[PDB]
């Protein structure tokens, strides 16, 4: 709540919003899913991986 | 029998010394390993090509 929203006449750089009604914005929620990507069937030879 | 005096008794000697070598290199092999997969982790192991089998 504190970076997402710039007052009007503020730097905007790193938030979301900007407006005359920034400082009564606020999050409800904010939800994050992360999906990892990777090769599998890691090969063995006579040395090993 | 008409052998001579020569070189066929080195020649004995040769052959038995032959054969001698073929037995021992015949059972010279370490009873081990050498078949290979020394990757003790290797329970799915393919190396090929799909569709594979193990008796006709």
């Amino acid at each position: 709540n504190n970076t997402a929203f710039a007052a009007v006449g503020a730097n905007p750089l790193e938030a979301i919003y900007q407006g005359a009604g920034a400082a009564d914005c606020e999050f409800e929620e904010i939800s994050y899913t992360v999906y990892q990507s990777y090769l599998d069937q890691l090969p063995v030879g006579q040395n090993g991986y | 029998m008409d052998k001579k005096k020569l070189l066929y008794w080195v020649g004995g000697g040769l052959v038995l010394i032959l054969i001698w070598l073929w037995f021992r290199n015949r059972p010279a092999a370490q009873v081990a390993s050498n078949w290979e997969g020394p990757p003790y982790m290797t329970y799915n192991q393919p190396q090929a090509g799909s569709v594979t089998l193990p008796v006709a």
